[PDB]
RNA sequence: ACUCUGGUUUCUCUUCAGAUCGCAUAAAUCUUUCGCCUUUUACUAAAGAUUUCCGUGGAGAGGAACAACUCUGAGUCUUCCAAUUUUUUGAGGCCUUGCUUUGGCAAGGCUA
């Protein structure tokens, strides 16, 4: 009965993730589940060392997602 | 389901039909009330018909609305009965024939 | 679960996950206890009374509900 | 026919038709019939003589009781609509000036 | 009961919108349905519909609308929030067409109500047409959905054959009006809505995808609809869908998952509630009592309809995704309908629809309450909050930002929010609104912009209430006893107030004219005016229509006038104007407010005119948009520019107040062009003044319009009738009697009706309707709406020809009697003067 | 005897200031565009008060439900029609 | 998937009738106009006012029927959820200050 999270809205969309410890990563989604893990294009890392550290396709459990922040306007 | 019964177009029917028949249940009324060619006269008065069933029809309709129109309210009553009082009184003996 | 349902309407204390207190008009709840509670005051350690309004308290921060005050008129 | 009219071939000609079948008819005071949509289709059709096939009340647009009213109000007549003396005489008012 | 009013805090949770359609289109009856559901203690009875939102006496006893009724009412959404839905209901008859544009121009939304078994039809057409002009937002609901199941038993794929034609019929007539392509229409878009509001059945693809999630589970109900229309069919094999047929007898997926259990489970109902009803009924989950199937066919139909279909979330949820909030739908609101524009201050500020901003409400609709005496203003907040007992500032229709005499103070007493018959007395409204205003009625007058006094000084007003046809017909009304005449007076400014199109005109006879689009429009005004706001015994003239007056022949010789001061000498020419280009005015095709290179280029390029006469016009007509041209022409060898520019003006207002009355039939002469010949301007200001200019402007008219022949035009209405097949012949002879000319005749598609579409005199076409029903028994409805003026024939100025009394006299007589009969009702002379 | 009362609050609240706390002690007040079953919640044009008591202006924000401690909804929603 | 739920018919009576009492329709009296007119008794035909009559619904009361359990419904009525989103855990441990109600709290940094 699990609904997927509404995201048509943040597909392709630069965002900034927050994932749980604390941390923060940014980058392009590119779809999930009925779970809210997010798939991710050019993807950088974003740490509070300050540097930031660009991946790619990176995929994120959504377990550890506290939030989104599109940052290009929807 | 099937899509329709041999029931279903006989019910379709009978919504689009006449004051009587088109309720499911209803109330008993007395013969007298039943006007049985009411709606015969409310029509118009078909073609080439003499004269006389012309003015047949129009002095129907005629006495139809005089009694519609000085219909009244039945006033408030407490209910007595007739041939109901007579089996009560020592006079009258109820019987079938 | 009428256990709950003799609660509503009771002004409801609900001590949370992190220590704070929610003493608030319990006007509903669901499975997942999930509380509705309005014009909850937030009390927290001195003691205080930040007022808050109409909380949806998710059920995964609630330990502990207790009444304070009957309902009122 | 005894294939038509099934259900109404048993009880069509009684004196009160239905009166001590109880799922029909309350008792023996014969009031409140309840029928089923067979039986009430098989009547209509029966029926089909005494009944003006008129789905709707257009047909009456200035041939019902409101035109007639109105005929009657304005000391004129519809055509097929019945003549009344007049609401009230105004035999000077009648043809003014 | 408190959050109807705290909803309206929020600008999004609101919706403006109106329900619209053709007469008898289930619109009074949806909104009856709504109040049912919102409501629990109001409940129609099982025979006579609950006739709710129709609150006067005329549209219970007529059954056709009459006047625009507010609905404020709260809904919850197919997701489960409460949305705040205000309504008008609207008549669909097409004569009170104003009445819908009066709630047309505060709404944000259109919902048009078309019959599934009729058609389009005309006044749906029309209706589409000018909602596109206001460019609001369209959803369509195909209303009595039953009536292809009930009536024409029409299978179910022909079922969707008719729904898709009628869609793709609305859709078709949208993009012939609206170039914006995101009007398209579809129930997979949530624009499409069905709907049988005798059944109470409403719902979208959206809303029954919901109910199957709902019976089954875990189904995303918005991917499950955007696959349920169409060529889509469905497989049970893979239960997959798929644009082709799994089979070759199968059916699309619309049929099998949507009209199929419709069909089913109203066959059910009508046809087998003692036999097979039970066992659907519970298959189903809908659970009636022995005592609630004990009712009839239709009630029962209704409740079990009721039961599975639940709220009308399907309309909720289609306004809320298709028509804009006042907040974010007022930005075109302010572009089309504000005459100061979104560029100024006061437009930026109202089109945020702030409530902490400027004041400003527009008030489009009066209502009478039961004396009659004070009429109730209702409108619009588009900026600010209204505040009971509070003073404000009443504009105009005529107030600009230089005339303030148009203005009034006015304190607001209590004010409410209309719920049809009941409204809620309310302390404030905020933005976006639709409130009932009072004390306020003495200074308004049909369009009113209301403001707040003491700031907000540079306030104008919104456009004049522009109406989508031109009343023609025309009733002289006179009281019975004059004693009691001002009684009567006072009456028809009541209905002046009441009917937004009413216009009451006293003529220089001293007869009160009044003028209605149609009969059933003028019946309901003089009954509103005998029986609710006069209360006194009037007399009616028989009825006819007006008149315009035209040119179809150059003007032999160039006319010439003269100031009194005999200084100034104006000499014009009169000629017709070109086809189409009298139309082009009347829709605004090119306005006067346009610069000159772009009303040149049209002129020039589309009418093949000359550049330099393109250049050389100078005003338009009886109004900014009035159908004739009054064009510059003389030559600059000759006549000075510069010079002729100061008196330019008063030649404009001249030329405009002899087109308004023509020296003919005393009104409105259309399609003609007049060219200025010459001009001898006095060197001195005080030898030009206006009072001078403009008399002499108008005698030149006069004496350029009279020397080339004129001609009458008359008014054609477009008449189409919905009939069946076998009265077809009798409404051509019908139609033959009144000198009228048939132009289609197209059989109805799904239906066994035709439609006959032709044009008939208006003055030809009283009794018209009452004639056409009774002649066929019924069968046979018409609807009249003006279509356009047309030559009448004959010569106005032939005096060899005799007018017989009280005769229908021929063809080539009519202009003449149709002019002289009208001077005789107007006081006016025998014959035209062409000296003067 | 599926959705519970809370989350047809949570659904009411659409569209109206909402101000979310979540787990992180991160304080959301803005627009509730969307809410689901679960309490995801789509705001917008909100205003953020972090731990530290520091504000920031994020304009488009998808919170998971999952990591909510609570809501604060408008007192408007005292008069819903399914607390009743 | 349960315990109690208690019938419906019919004969009367007594009050109230709002509502098409009635998806039907009478008569009389009176008062206005009338048409006949010449005296009552019949009348002509419209309006207005009552009244009686053939009926009706509801309520209440008193019988019989006659049985009877039940119908029905108040409800617990009864035969399944540890893997991201709530209820089968990221939980627990270290450091500095403000006060210590010398138990320690609050904030932050951590480590896992």
């Amino acid at each position: 009965k699990a609904h997927p999270p509404e995201l048509k809205k943040f597909m392709d969309k630069k965002l900034s993730l927050k994932l749980n410890g604390g941390r923060h990563v940014q980058g392009i989604l590119r779809g999930f589940d009925p779970f809210m893990n997010l798939v991710i294009d050019e993807c950088v890392e974003m740490a509070t060392s300050g540097q930031q550290n660009n991946i790619g396709m990176v995929v994120i459990r959504g377990n550890s997602i506290i939030m989104l922040e599109a940052l290009e306007r929807v | 389901t099937p899509l329709y019964t041999d029931n279903t177009a006989n019910g379709i029917a009978l919504l689009w039909a006449p004051r009587p028949f088109n309720l499911r249940s209803g109330r008993t009324r007395r013969a007298l009330d039943i006007p049985l060619v009411k709606n015969w006269y409310r029509e118009h008065c078909p073609a080439g018909q003499p004269v006389k069933v012309r003015v047949s029809y129009q002095k129907l309709l005629k006495y139809y609305v005089l009694n519609a129109l000085k219909h009244r309210p039945p006033k408030a009553q407490k209910k007595r009965y007739l041939f109901r009082s007579f089996k009560a009184t020592k006079f009258f003996q109820s019987t079938k024939l | 679960s009428s256990k709950m349902l003799q609660h509503i309407d009771y002004r409801m204390r609900c001590i949370l996950q992190d220590g704070r207190i929610f003493i608030g008009t319990f006007k509903a709840f669901d499975k997942h206890m999930n509380l509705i509670l309005c014009d909850c005051d937030e009390f927290r350690k001195r003691e205080e009374k930040r007022v808050l309004g109409l909380v949806l308290l998710r059920g995964e921060n609630l330990v502990s509900m207790t009444v304070e005050g009957p309902p009122p008129k | 026919d005894p294939e038509e009219d099934a259900p109404v071939l048993d009880w069509f000609y009684d004196h009160q038709p239905l009166r001590d079948s109880r799922k029909y008819v309350n008792g023996s005071t014969y009031q409140r019939w309840q029928f089923t949509l067979p039986m009430m289709s098989t009547l209509y059709r029966l029926a089909n003589q005494l009944l003006t096939d008129l789905v709707d009340d257009n047909y009456f647009y200035l041939f019902d009781l409101k035109a007639f009213f109105t005929s009657k109000a304005l000391n004129m007549a519809i055509p097929g609509g019945p003549k009344f003396e007049p609401l009230v005489r105004d035999i000077n008012l009648q043809d003014e000036d | 009961m408190d959050f109807l009013a705290d909803l309206m805090d929020n600008s999004e949770l609101i919706r403006n919108v109106t329900l619209c359609g053709h007469l008898h289109h289930g619109k009074t009856c949806f909104v009856d349905c709504l109040i049912e559901q919102t409501h629990p203690e109001i409940r129609k009875r099982y025979d006579q519909d609950l006739c709710y939102t129709d609150i006067l006496f005329t549209e219970q006893e007529r059954g056709v609308g009459i006047k625009s009724t507010p609905v404020t009412v709260v809904l919850p959404d197919t997701k489960g929030k409460s949305y705040l839905f205000n309504i008008m209901d609207t008549p669909g008859h097409v004569n009170f067409s104003d009445e819908v544009t009066a709630g047309l121009r505060i709404s944000d939304g259109v919902v048009l109500f078309i019959d599934a078994a009729e058609g389009v039809m005309l006044n749906t057409e029309r209706l589409i047409k000018h909602a596109v002009q206001e460019r609001l937002a369209v959803t369509v609901c195909i209303n009595k959905i039953d009536r292809l199941i009930l009536e024409l038993k029409l299978p179910p794929t022909d079922a969707y054959y008719k729904l898709r034609h009628i869609v793709d019929e609305v859709n078709g007539l949208i993009s012939m009006y609206s170039t914006d392509e995101n009007l398209i229409l579809s129930p997979l878009l949530g624009n499409v809505c069905f709907s049988s509001s005798q059944y109470s059945i409403c719902f979208t693809l959206g809303s029954f995808a919901k109910i199957y999630a709902d019976t089954f589970g875990d189904i995303n109900y918005q991917e499950f609809a955007k696959r349920l229309w169409g060529d889509i069919y469905f497989n049970p094999k893979t239960r997959k869908f798929t644009k082709k047929a799994p089979t070759s007898s199968s059916q699309r997926s619309f049929v099998e998952f949507i009209l199929e259990p419709l069909y089913k489970i109203l066959a059910q109902v009508v046809g087998d509630v003692d036999t097979s009803l039970p066992r659907t009924l519970d298959e189903l989950g809908i659970h009636l009592t022995k005592e609630e199937l004990k009712l009839n066919i239709r009630p029962l139909l209704r409740l079990v309809c009721k039961k599975f279909f639940g709220e009308f979330t399907g309309f909720v949820d289609m306004c809320v995704q298709h028509i804009p909030s006042p907040k974010v739908g007022a930005k075109p609101k302010i572009e089309h309908t504000y005459t100061g524009g979104v560029d100024s201050d006061l437009g930026e500020a109202m089109s945020d629809c702030d409530p902490d901003g400027p004041l400003m409400c527009h008030t489009t609709k009066m209502y009478s309450t039961d004396d009659g005496v004070q009429f109730h203003a209702f409108g619009r907040v588009l900026s600010g909050t209204i505040h009971a007992g509070q003073p404000v500032k009443v504009l105009g229709e005529n107030y600009t930002l230089e005339d303030e005499e148009d203005s009034q103070i006015c304190t607001v007493g209590r004010l409410w929010i209309s719920v049809a018959r009941y409204h809620i007395e309310v302390n404030r409204v905020p933005a976006g609104n639709w409130v009932l205003i009072e004390g306020v009625d003495q200074p308004i007058v049909k369009t009113a912009t209301i403001t707040e006094p003491r700031g907000n000084e540079e306030a104008q007003i919104f456009r004049p209430l522009k109406f989508n046809t031109t009343s023609v017909i025309k009733i002289a009304v006179e009281p019975v006893n004059p004693s009691e005449l001002p009684k009567m007076l006072d009456g028809l400014r009541k209905v002046n107030k009441s009917y937004p199109s009413l216009t009451t005109k006293v003529e220089e006879s001293g007869e009160h004219v009044i003028l209605g689009t149609g009969e059933l429009y003028l019946d309901c005004v003089m009954h509103d005016l005998r029986k609710m706001y006069s209360e006194i015994d009037i007399k009616v003239a028989d009825p006819v229509v007006t008149f315009c007056e035209t040119v179809v022949e150059t003007s032999s010789l160039k006319c010439f006038a003269e100031t009194p001061n005999k200084k100034n000498k104006i000499t014009m020419i009169a000629e017709p104007l070109e086809k189409g280009l009298a139309e082009d005015i009347e829709n605004e095709v090119v306005q006067i407010t346009w610069n000159r290179k772009k009303l040149g280029e049209f002129f020039q390029t589309k009418y093949d005119w000359d550049l330099l006469a393109a250049r050389s016009i100078w005003a338009f007509g009886p109004d900014a948009t009035g159908p004739n041209i009054l064009v510059d022409d003389t030559l600059p060898s000759e006549v000075d520019k510069a010079l002729l520019g100061s008196v330019k003006d008063s030649i404009v207002q001249g030329f405009q107040w002899g087109t308004r009355e023509g020296p003919l039939c005393d009104e409105l002469i259309r399609n003609v062009k007049f060219k200025i010949l010459d001009a001898v301007v006095a060197q001195e200001p005080l030898h030009r003044g206006g009072g001078q200019i403009i008399p002499t402007a108008r005698r030149v008219v006069y004496s350029a319009f009279l020397m080339a022949t004129p001609r009458l035009m008359e008014p054609y209405y477009f008449v189409e009738v919905q009939a069946p097949a076998d009265c077809v012949s009798a409404v051509y002879t019908v139609l033959a009697r009144r000198r009228g000319h048939v132009t289609q005749d197209a059989p109805i598609p799904g239906s066994p009706l035709y439609t006959i579409k032709a044009f008939i005199p208006a003055i030809d076409s009283f009794g018209f309707e009452t004639d056409l029903r009774t002649h066929t028994q019924g069968q046979a409805f018409s609807l009249s709406v003006f279509h356009h003026w047309q030559i009448v024939p004959g010569d106005p100025l032939d005096k060899s020809i005799v007018i017989r009394p009280l005769e229908p006299q021929p063809a080539p007589h009519l202009a003449r009697e149709f002019m002289i009969k009208t001077r005789r009702r107007k006081g006016l002379s025998e014959d035209v003067s062409i000296s003067k | 005897m599926s959705i519970g009362v809370p989350i047809k609050v949570l659904h009411e609240a659409e569209g109206h200031i909402v101000t979310c706390e979540t787990n992180t002690g991160e304080v959301y007040r803005g627009k509730l565009i969307e809410a689901e079953d679960n309490m995801n919640c789509q705001m917008s044009n909100i205003t953020v008060t972090y731990r530290d008591g520091r504000v920031a202006q994020l304009e488009q924000v998808y919170i998971r439900g999952s990591k909510i401690r609570f809501l604060i909804l408008p007192d408007m929603l005292k008069n819903a029609p399914m607390l009743k």
